């Protein structure tokens, strides 16, 4: 709900207590198997999914109040458990792809919360460099873009952002042709932008654990 | 060296125990395990394109003398002695095969 | 001209004292007893055998930089019978070009090189 | 031209090393004027020799190396291969595992014996002008295509020799493109699915991508001078079968009787136009654009541009069979390429016979060298251009 919408690396250096560390721990691993129930009983469409998912993040106070630049709690907590878990989880395969597997349905929720708005600025200031397109040049390859998209009904290139890539970074949607290429660039709407944002995080995350598995004992 | 937690009680129906034949030779030979093939400066395993290195050619060799072994003594109308011969044969190369790992 | 056959055992060789030797304790079948009997037989004139590696190009040892002259096997024939053998005492020798394999854990050193293979006796240094 | 002889290659070959191949626009070309450490000192050569023995690592320090080494020995053929982490020639040096490749440019290579279920003037080892039509179907099909959607800049097409074309991409960030990309890149711009000797080949959804328009619009342009008036793919029984197993059975007996009446296959073409304009209608699945998509549109190889480390054909090179050299295509004038006007390397030594080296102007050779002295040149102010600024 507020920019805690993060890729988890650059590990923290700060020093905490123990008691901090355990109910840390413990918030983060009822998080996820919150997360699984949810998922397991319900569907990732309806209100009751994000309602009992938005409360459980309210109640495990992972959403909350500001502060002073660097103490924003919520921020703080979220880091810090993640990291904790990557150790408890780093250990064995199948815990590793339950962490995997986890992991992203939060990010894809806390993404699904965030107005068409601050996604862009999330997408810019993310990893190094990310860009949209104005309506004037949205609006002059329109008929192409609806040309080029997938079995996507109508030709209505609504008020949905369409974003501008590198075409390799699109390559699982180029190599079979369902997006538009000028100029070496790949023009994008949200639901593939979140598709490829969730095929890094998970090659990014296993290759993290992975790395992590080597320096546990 | 991983160590499972053990159990610790008091178990009244049967336990059944099992242990691994030669789990280190056989790590080797299957993931090409050698001075020619891994990259030192935990390092990377050799890619399965790779060829049998010396070492893990050498356990291949150890083993295809067991079996060599074995087929001669499934032999019969063999000298009574023989047997012990490749029964120590057999030894031998168990614990040679088991003891590569140590150098 | 003459050869005979015997089973050995066991082995020694005594570096400090008698250097290039070795002696084989074994079982000869002697038919004067009918039995086999004890035997030693020593084998002397144990070259020893080493390797040396060439480098790329040239370099003066005092300062640890290139000189630009490329070194062939000639230059490290001629650094050895001049720099190397009489600094160490040594007056008799064989040297042979020998393309070898490496893959062990010595920094630097290619898994095929074309080494120098100098042998000479082991009374000397 | 004259008949060209094999048994003659191994004295021409060394002459034509000799006095007459580009060593110095080779040098160039491949070190990209020395940004890199060892662009030219990793780059892999391959030559085909006497006695069909195949080596493949060569490695030169330097133009005068290359020279020595490649006139002293007149490889029959030449290929060019990747950039290695370690040299070629010292691949054994390293640990086994350490010798890779990583960067080569993208490599296009089309041939007319993908051509042989559609091409009805030669066989699969034939070539005619009546045919080769085929092959500019492609050069204004790929080279807009890597220029238009892809953006790729510096881009060389090289007349292979005997039966199609190569094309070499050669920007900065191509050549160190990986193998997954290469392959997506071939797959979206490759659309005959050719299976099992499946009929149906190619198919099209309602929603036409524009790539697809644009090569259609392309394909329209030159298809009556080729598939329809010089090819002549519906003008028989025989001819038209193949053309009717694409298009529904329910529309067969139609087209086969407007076909009987007609005695030439422009009419057949038009009203066959029209009865799938009529279908379309009723009914689209885009018949007409489907047969032509399927006999005009290159048909590409997934294994040679897919692999990072596979060994083409150089430019300047001699065809072993027939003696024409690889030189660069113009690509300002692509219809006018000619497959019957390029030189001989026994007509290009012939004529050195019969006259600071740069006797290649004297020869038939400049109007490519000049095309390829454009093409360095046109990388030489990329590299200032992205550089210095
Ligand atoms: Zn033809």
């Amino acid at each position: 709900y507020p920019h805690c919408l993060q890729f988890y690396l650059q590990p923290p250096s700060e020093n905490i207590s123990l008691i901090e560390f355990e109910n840390l721990a413990i918030d983060r691993v009822k998080l996820l198997k919150s997360v699984e129930n949810l998922g397991v009983s319900y569907v990732k469409g309806t209100e009751q999914y994000q309602s009992k998912l938005e409360s459980e993040l309210r109640k495990l106070k992972f959403s909350y109040r500001e502060n002073l630049e660097d103490e924003y709690e919520p921020r703080r907590r979220d880091h810090i458990s993640h990291f904790i878990l990557r150790l408890a989880y780093c250990q064995s395969e199948e815990l590793r792809r339950w962490f995997i597997q986890q992991e992203m349905d939060l990010l894809r929720f806390r993404f699904s919360i965030l107005p068409k708005d601050k996604i862009q600025d999330f997408l810019k200031d993310s990893q190094l460099q990310f860009e949209a397109i104005s309506d004037e040049e949205k609006t002059l390859r329109e008929q192409e873009i609806v040309a080029s998209s997938p079995s996507l009904s109508g030709l209505k290139l609504g008020f949905e952002s369409i974003y501008k890539i590198p075409f390799a970074d699109a390559l699982d949607l180029f190599r079979g042709r369902k997006v538009y290429l000028e100029d070496g660039f790949a023009y994008v709407p949200l639901k593939d932008i979140v598709a490829i944002i969730l095929n890094e995080f998970r090659a990014k995350l296993s290759k993290a654990l992975a790395l992590t598995a080597r320096s546990l004992p | 060296g991983l160590v499972l937690d053990p159990k610790v009680g008091f178990y009244d129906k049967f336990i059944l125990l099992l242990d691994f034949n030669s789990l280190y030779p056989s790590i080797i030979q299957e993931f090409n395990i050698c001075f020619t093939t891994v990259q030192r400066v935990i390092p990377e395993l050799p890619d399965p394109s790779l060829e049998m290195g010396i070492l893990p050619r050498e356990i291949r060799k150890l083993v295809e003398r067991r079996k060599q072994v074995k087929q001669l003594m499934k032999q019969q109308d063999l000298n009574p002695d023989l047997i012990l011969q490749y029964d120590i044969r057999q030894k031998a190369l168990k614990l040679t095969a088991n003891s590569m790992y140590g150098c | 001209e003459q050869v005979f056959h015997f089973y050995w055992l066991d082995a020694y060789e005594d570096q400090y004292n008698q250097p290039g030797v070795v002696f084989l304790f074994g079982k000869v079948w002697i038919e004067s007893a009918e039995t086999h009997v004890s035997c030693c037989v020593m084998v002397k004139n144990i070259e020893r055998t080493l390797y040396f590696l060439p480098r790329e190009m040239k370099i003066d040892l005092n300062t640890g930089k290139e000189t630009g002259t490329p070194i062939s096997m000639k230059d490290v024939y001629e650094e050895f019978d001049e720099k190397i053998a009489t600094k160490y005492k040594i007056m008799k020798f064989k040297s042979k070009p020998v393309e070898k394999n490496y893959a062990f854990e010595i920094p630097d050193v290619p898994e095929k090189s074309e080494y120098l293979e100098v042998k000479y006796s082991a009374e000397m240094p | 031209m004259e008949t060209f002889d094999p048994t003659e290659l191994p004295e021409l070959l060394k002459l034509y090393y000799r006095r007459l191949f580009p060593y110095s626009q080779y040098y160039r070309w491949l070190n990209y004027g020395g940004v890199i450490k060892n662009y030219f000192q990793h780059r892999e050569f391959s030559f085909t020799l006497k006695d069909d023995i195949y080596i493949r690592y060569q490695s030169f320090n330097n133009q005068s190396d290359l020279e020595k080494e490649m006139q002293k020995m007149n490889p029959y053929k030449i290929d060019i291969g990747a950039v290695y982490s370690h040299r070629p020639n010292q691949h054994n040096t390293v640990k086994l595992g350490a010798f890779q490749a990583q960067e080569k440019e993208l490599v296009f290579d089309i041939d007319m014996t993908d051509y042989d279920d559609v091409r009805r003037c030669c066989s699969s080892a034939d070539i005619c002008p009546k045919c080769w039509t085929l092959m500019t179907m492609a050069i204004r099909i790929i080279d807009r295509a890597l220029k238009e959607d892809f953006g790729f800049k510096h881009r060389l097409w090289v007349y292979s020799g005997r039966r199609g074309v190569h094309c070499w991409v050669c920007d900065e960030s191509v050549r160190k493109l990986s193998s997954a990309v290469r392959s997506g890149i071939v797959e979206y711009l490759s659309l005959v699915k050719g299976g099992q000797d499946v009929k149906k080949k190619v198919h099209l959804s309602e929603k036409i991508h524009p790539f697809i328009r644009k090569s259609i619009n392309i394909i329209k342009k030159y298809f009556e001078e080729y598939a329809l008036v010089n090819q002549d793919i519906l003008e028989n029984k025989e001819s038209w079968d193949k053309i009717l197993a694409l298009v529904p059975e329910t529309i067969h007996d139609e087209l086969q009787q407007s076909f009987q009446k007609s005695h030439n296959s422009l009419q057949r073409w038009e009203h066959l136009k029209k009865v799938a304009s009529r279908y379309q209608n009723n009914i689209g699945p885009w018949l007409e654009w489907e047969i032509m998509l399927q006999y005009c549109f290159p048909r590409l190889d997934i294994n040679v541009s897919k692999g990072i480390n596979h060994l083409l054909k150089s430019p300047f090179s001699v065809h072993p069979k027939t003696g024409r050299i690889s030189v660069p295509i113009d690509l300002q004038k692509v219809d006018q390429f000619d497959p019957f006007t390029v030189p001989t390397i026994s007509f290009i030594c012939r004529e050195l016979d019969a006259i600071r080296t740069r006797d290649y102007k004297k020869t038939s050779l400049a109007p490519y060298v000049k095309v390829f002295e454009h093409f360095l040149e046109n990388l030489d102010k990329s590299r200032k251009g992205e550089l210095l600024k």
